């Protein structure tokens, strides 16, 4: 017998292409909303050191889309993981752990969370908690500083709270 | 508590053979058409 998830997740796989939009770059995978068939999942798509460059993994919930159009974003915003001193196996695993703590329900404010997104690029690989709220600093704090916990982020690597919006 | 799982509880179930059951034929095909399907599965 299957164990259920709070919620809905969905896969979205980002592939650069010069020729379409942001939005249209993206691509909707496939929905899950237990324990077992995310395995089924993570088992069977390539990690994230083996994807293209310049392409995302995300995963999001209540059907939420990772885009700054979508309703639940647009007041949000991220703590952003920027990744330095980094194997490509600890990127792996800090993404699955991300995977975890989000499907998991690990975050007392998770209510609050919208998804998260894996950006690989050769500069630089960046991990990203997207939040609903960017005003609401207690329910940012919260699941900034467990995000720290559950990742036992060294102190090369840099956490940092943004909005997604640009405002004056 | 509810509907609330910790990263061991998790992995324990990544064992599962329900958690070994391949993704369907159309998601594979989407898998492979995003060439995100992992090497050899």
């Amino acid at each position: 017998m299957k164990h259920p998830l709070m919620n809905v997740w969905t896969l979205w796989y980002l592939e650069n292409d010069r020729s379409k939009s942001w939005e249209d770059m993206q691509n909707e995978i496939t929905s899950f909303d237990t324990v077992e068939d995310f395995w089924s999942l993570y088992n069977h798509i390539k990690p994230p050191s083996e994807i293209k460059l310049g392409s995302d993994y995300s995963l999001f919930k209540k059907n939420i889309r990772p885009m700054w159009e979508d309703a639940a974003n647009k007041q949000g915003g991220r703590w952003v993981i920027t990744l330095n001193k980094s194997s490509k196996t600890d990127l792996d695993n800090l993404w699955l752990d991300v995977l975890l703590c989000l499907i998991g329900e690990a975050f007392d404010h998770s209510d609050q969370i919208c998804g998260a997104v894996i950006n690989i690029r050769g500069k630089s690989n960046k991990i990203s908690i997207w939040t609903a709220d960017g005003n609401n600093e207690e329910a940012a704090l919260e699941i900034g500083h467990k995000l720290r916990d559950a990742l036992r982020l060294g102190r090369n690597n840099s956490l940092q709270y943004q909005l997604h919006k640009d405002t004056m | 508590m509810l509907e609330r799982y910790s990263k061991v509880d998790l992995l324990a179930l990544r064992y599962s053979p329900l958690s070994q059951t391949p993704p369907g034929i159309e998601l594979e095909g989407r898998l492979r058409r995003m060439n995100i399907w992992r090497t050899g599965s």
